[PDB]
């Protein structure tokens, strides 16, 4: 779970937070990235 | 004989001469472009170069 503030993170190169402290993805990945909104699921 | 030395001279110092060109790159300095640019778009300077 992630949240869209930063949510675009989740991609090769990128820099931030979660791209440089939680999830890092590498420079050659090859695959795809898959996102929804969960707000009536998931909303501390 | 004299020109023997002389165009093997020259060829050398333009090959180290053209160490100096960017060929596009941001700078010429390898290291001066790889400490302020992040590896992915670090790699598209340094193939020209």
């Amino acid at each position: 779970v992630i949240r869209g503030d930063e949510v675009r993170q989740i991609a090769p190169g990128q820099t931030g937070k979660i791209a440089d402290y939680n999830y890092k993805l590498p420079d050659d990945f090859t695959g795809c990235v898959i996102a929804w909104n969960s707000n009536n699921l998931d909303s501390y | 004989l004299q020109d023997v030395v002389n165009q093997n001279a020259q060829a050398l110092n333009t090959l180290v001469k053209q160490l100096s060109s960017n060929f596009g790159a941001i700078s010429s300095v390898l290291n001066d472009i790889l400490s302020r640019l992040d590896p992915p778009e670090a790699e598209v300077q340094i193939d020209r170069l």
